[PDB]
């Protein structure tokens, strides 16, 4: 290509790789002077000697043709001396946000990055040798001069000089939508299947006055297309296939392949979940350590199993509907959505499970996915869709004015889909008449790690516990766990735990901690709770008989 | 045809390298003719990956300019950008803005448009345009001019500016010019009208060379506020004491004894006390020191500006802003006025505008914001309800309130 390189620097005061090649074989090595010879002979590659000092190992694995090998250079050493550079790739396209066109066509680079120039310059950093004679003789090697595979520069200097080809046909075309992905170009259009070829004819012109060759065998012209790991149909598009690993045995490593398998399957098949399975992978200590499946976890991937069975597909965006995102509820921290336009014809689905926060409701994880939803929906549609979401009006409103902290819904509309997701109780903003004071308090030894819970109540009811083991706000969560264990459906509780007040009044119905669990339980069976702070060790009130008696 | 300024970062301090953020349809066609007549200009060039450097970049559109505003967030590189004190191009800021009865706000980054940028600077300025469905990969730009945003661009622009502002100020000695970033901050004591008018005559001087509306005599400070009552229950004092316990880290002399001895004993929270002859005598002295400014907090510009603030329910936020925690350089009430009282990002975020913007008319520099919400919800919709061409420092945090000391 008669493209301008980019000029490319290594970082200050670094030097070239120095390291040596692997195996020495004469199958090896003649099959390395076997696959260089053609390279040189088109100009991608040149012969030098030993006045160049660096060099890097070489290999080659299996294209997807699975005919035609790939080449590769293991420039580990080199791309940490290598200039940082900013990558343009910043997504990767998605099928739903595709428009219907009347005439698709897919098109691929053949080699691609062989086509790219390299900064003259810094070509004597990728040299490569090949060994004569297995270390008997000097040695063969050669330097690139075009981008090598294996070096962290040449993406992105492919995909800028890519752009840049490119701009002319755009710029000259606005009617052709070119969705452009490494060397791999869809192109639609609503001209007729004649023009339509006409300008495809013109853009593979176009690609190859800069050096871009489109062979046929890449060269799709009749659905369904292959793109991205998708076919597309006029009307609709699937995933390619998904195959879920089937073991009797499962290692670590064999659930995270089946935990990624079925996240790449959330795209489209609705309600998928691997709460169960992910939890399998906790405190494993090895990739081949054997893990049993728990009964959960087989139901979640028996269920899994049974979506997956199931035909599905997406369909493809119109601009002129609205976007809608409905959300459902699954448990324990788990949510699913689908985004559509009309009924029953998903754009796409998905799902969000991600624990924020030790503690933490059902309505902020909600929002939370509100918010994945909103950024997904951006990144592909350029729009923030309406929402169809299972909690009452009454239920946020409640949760937004009573919460200290800013949040906010955009536009949404009340489903009734059970299970509704709901505010599990509320404390009152008023102490309770006719319902017992108690002054709690719990402290703690820092060196010592014992403790010691208790309260003192209006009644005339009092309570110390010992703690073993414990911390100072484990021993205040502690005293309050024990006013609510020892109280009635009503309650007045008064504290001096800034940090238990903080975590209770933010109404959380989830935690990572045992004992927050515990008052959670408590707090959904009473009725009517009243919590409220006083400052330690003021002599205030009961809390100055509670703190006394607590030592 | 000018010669460039010399700049450079701070030592040891490398550029920026922050990823763009999605943006909406409409945003980023904005930024694409915006970007397009820039680069056809010769204000912005276009780059390529071996740049390493990136800042976000997004667009704006003001309420009664209904043209998009292109804004770059700057804020790491300004923060990573030399300081000009050394070079003695700072601005300093005059204390007359403050009592005048109108300021009106004006956009005059443009000008910087006229300034070529420093070679060896520009590579720092880069920005990249992204794209829906990431159909392509991002457009990347360098400025090589003065860039809107910048933090050395009002100081290299600045003897230009005072030259273009001599006549201005020279026909008008009573009106107050005050220059930050991309803003002329424009303060007069006349009539309304008159005062349009006379920025209508500011607007056709810069104009020719190359209306946000304020009142700062409306802005009042809201004190720490006691609840009065003619009966008293036992959480009532309760709340009080703990309220003038925390007023006792601010206030000098405040006394809790005699109110916290009325509840000795294990009493019923709603048990009504009556108060003693002392107790009330210690609420009413407590009442009075709260009435009247703290003495001994004074300004110091050698320190940064913090602003903290509360939502307070009902379109209602409380706010202080200090150097030094707990001596309040301002405390303050911001309420909404829209009418449509539900959505509370907007309300916060206009919230920050108008605290960073009393900060910009008091002291001249904005204040870093502790803002009541989480970072993910803040990022997800701010950017929707921003005006400013300025963007201030902020960090998150989740304190729920123990007392109520604002409200
Ligand atoms: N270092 C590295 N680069 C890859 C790999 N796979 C693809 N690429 C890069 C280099 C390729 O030139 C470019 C386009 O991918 P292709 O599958 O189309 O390979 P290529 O165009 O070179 O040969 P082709 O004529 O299409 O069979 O993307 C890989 O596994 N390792
Ligand atoms: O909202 C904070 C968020 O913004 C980023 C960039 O998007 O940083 C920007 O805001 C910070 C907070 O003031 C600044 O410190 C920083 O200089 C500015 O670029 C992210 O870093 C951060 O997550
Ligand atoms: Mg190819």
């Amino acid at each position: 290509s008669p493209i301008e390189t980019v000029p490319v620097k290594l970082k200050p005061g670094m030097d070239g790789p120095k390291v040596k090649q692997w195996p020495l074989t004469e199958e090896k090595i003649k099959a390395l002077v076997e696959i260089c010879t053609e390279m040189e002979k088109e100009g991608k590659i040149s012969k030098i000697g030993p006045e160049n000092p660096y060099n890097t190992p070489v290999f080659a694995i299996k294209k997807k043709d699975s005919t035609k090998w790939r080449k590769l250079v293991d420039f580990r050493e080199l791309n940490k001396r290598t200039q940082d550079f900013w990558e343009v790739q910043l997504g990767i396209p998605h099928p739903a946000g595709l428009k219907q066109k009347k005439s698709v066509t897919v098109l691929d680079v053949g080699d691609a990055y062989f086509s790219v120039p390299l900064d003259k310059d810094f070509r004597k950093y990728t040299a490569f040798t090949i060994p004569s004679i297995n270390n008997e003789t000097p040695g063969i090697r050669y330097q690139y001069n075009v981008l090598p595979m294996g070096w962290k520069g040449s993406p992105a200097i492919f995909q800028s000089s890519m752009t840049k080809i490119l701009e002319p046909f755009r710029k000259q075309n606005p009617d052709i939508v070119i969705y452009q992905y490494m060397d791999d170009l869809y192109v639609g259009s609503d001209l007729e299947i004649g023009q339509h070829r006409t300008k495809i004819e013109e853009l593979r012109q176009h690609l190859l006055r800069w050096g871009f060759t489109t062979p046929d065998k890449k060269h799709q012209k009749e659905p369904p297309f292959l793109w991205m790991g998708y076919e597309l149909h006029p009307d609709k598009w699937t995933v390619q296939p998904i195959v879920l690993p089937e073991k009797d045995s499962w290692t670590v490593n064999d659930i995270q392949k089946l935990v990624g398998k079925l996240n790449w399957a959330s795209q489209i098949y609705a309600g998928i979940k691997v709460r169960q399975l992910s939890k399998l992978l906790r405190g494993t200590k090895a990739l081949t350590e054997v893990v049993p499946l728990t009964e959960e976890a087989e139901l979640e991937l028996a269920e899994n199993r049974e979506i997956l069975k199931e035909p599905v597909h997406g369909v493809y965006y119109d601009p002129s509907k609205d976007l809608i995102a409905e959300i459902q509820k699954q448990g324990q921290g788990q949510w699913t959505y689908q985004i559509y336009q009309e009924p029953f014809k998903n754009l796409k689905t998905g799902k969000y499970a991600r624990m924020k926060g030790a503690h933490t409701n059902d309505v902020k994880q909600l929002t939370e996915a509100v918010q994945k939803i909103a950024t997904e929906s951006i990144v592909i549609w350029g729009k923030t869709p309406k929402f169809k979401l299972p909690i009452q009006k009454e239920t946020w409103e409640a949760w937004w004015t009573e919460y200290w902290q800013a949040t906010w819904i955009p536009e949404w509309e009340f489903v009734n889909t059970p299970p509704l997701v709901k505010l599990w109780y509320q404390l009152e903003k008023e102490p309770i008449i006719g319902a017992e004071t108690f002054y709690v308090d719990g402290a703690a030894n820092r060196e010592t790690k014992l403790g010691k819970a208790g309260y003192v109540t209006d009644r005339g009811r009092q309570k110390v516990v010992p703690l073993t083991d414990t911390t100072n706000q484990k021993t205040e969560l502690q005293a309050i766990h024990l006013a609510l264990q020892d109280s009635g459906l009503e309650v007045n509780i008064v504290t001096d735990s800034q940090y238990a007040l903080g975590i209770i009044q933010a109404q959380p119905d989830k935690s990572e901690s045992e004992l927050v669990s515990q008052i959670i339980e408590q707090l959904i069976k009473k009725e009517k709770v009243y919590l409220a702070w006083v400052p330690a060790h003021k002599g205030i009130g009961g809390n100055e008989q509670v703190d006394k008696l607590v030592s | 045809p000018i010669e460039t300024v010399p700049v450079k970062l701070k030592p040891g301090m490398d550029g920026p390298k922050v990823k763009q953020w999605p943006l909406t349809e409409e945003k980023i066609k904005a930024l694409v003719e915006i970007c397009t007549e820039m680069e056809k200009e010769g204000k912005i060039s276009k780059i390529g990956p071996e740049n390493p450097y990136n800042t976000p970049v997004f667009a704006i559109k003001k309420k009664d300019s209904t043209k998009w505003r292109k804004l770059v967030d700057f804020r790491e590189l300004n923060k990573r950008t030399q300081d000009f004190w050394e070079v003695q191009l700072g601005i300093p800021h005059p204390a007359g803005l403050k009592q005048k009865k109108s300021v009106t706000v004006l956009d005059v980054g443009d000008a910087y448009f006229s300034v070529p940028l420093d070679k060896d600077f520009r590579k720092y300025t880069a920005f990249t345009i992204p794209s829906i469905n990431n159909e392509t990969p991002g457009i990347r730009y360098q400025y090589n001019v003065l860039p809107q945003g910048w933090k050395g661009s009002p100081a290299i622009f600045q003897s230009s500016m005072t030259k273009i502002l001599e006549p201005f100020r020279k026909q008008n000695p009573d009106i107050v010019i005050y220059q930050y970033m991309d803003d002329l901050y424009v303060g007069s004591d006349l009539e309304i009208g008159q005062h349009r008018t006379k920025i209508e005559e500011l607007r056709q001087h810069l104009l020719r060379w190359g209306g946000y509306e304020l009142h700062p005599d409306k802005w009042t400070v809201q004190p720490i506020v006691l609840p009065e009552k003619d009966s008293w229950t036992v959480n009532d004092i309760q709340k009080l004491v703990g309220k003038l316990n925390w007023a006792s880290q601010i206030y000098a002399g405040i006394k809790v004894r005699q109110l916290s001895k009325l509840l000795r004993g294990t009493k019923a929270l709603t048990e009504v006390v009556p108060l003693t002859e002392e107790a009330e005598l210690e609420l009413a002295e407590n009442r009075e020191i709260l009435k009247e400014p703290v003495h001994g907090v004074y300004y110091d510009p050698s320190k940064d500006l913090i602003a903290e603030i509360q939502k307070q329910g009902q379109g209602q936020w409380t706010y202080q802003i200090y150097q030094e925690p707990f001596k309040n350089l301002k405390t303050g009430k911001y309420a909404r006025m829209k009418g449509a009282h539900t959505n509370d990002v907007k309300q916060l975020t206009e919230a920050v505008q108008k605290i960073a913007t009393e900060s910009i008319v008091i002291w001249g520099k904005t204040p870093k914001f502790k803002l009541p919400i989480q970072k993910e919800t803040w990022e997800a919709w701010w950017t929707e309800y921003w005006q400013a061409t300025w963007i201030p420092e902020w960090e998150f945090v989740n304190t729920p309130p123990l007392v109520k000391l604002w409200y």
